[PDB]
């Protein structure tokens, strides 16, 4: 479980690039499971940035 | 698009990861090479048509 920028959701799959797949979260190439994500702007954004 | 600019590129390092991280673009399609492998390969020239 974690929060990220919507553009960066692409980085969460087996075999990816950019800061997450570089460091922040790494899947194995043969992952047996599911990825789920949702926009959370109402909770996780704030007028002065979160 | 008829007068399309054939810019030859040579003698340079290309951080093609810029084109992945610049997610503002509507596409980053590839043929014959995977977009990851661009960051490892080297070419005699490139053409940025």
């Amino acid at each position: 479980s974690f929060v990220i920028r919507g553009d960066e959701v692409r980085q969460i799959a087996p075999g990816q690039t950019g800061k997450i797949a570089d460091y922040n979260y790494k899947l194995p190439d043969d992952f047996t499971g599911c990825v789920i994500a949702w926009n959370s702007n109402n909770l996780d954004s704030k007028v002065g940035g979160n | 698009v008829y007068a399309w600019n054939r810019k030859r590129i040579s003698n340079c390092v290309a951080d093609y990861s810029v084109l992945y991280n610049s997610a503002s673009f509507s596409t980053f399609k590839c043929y014959g090479v995977s977009p990851t492998k661009l960051n490892d390969l080297c070419f005699t020239n490139v053409y940025a048509d």
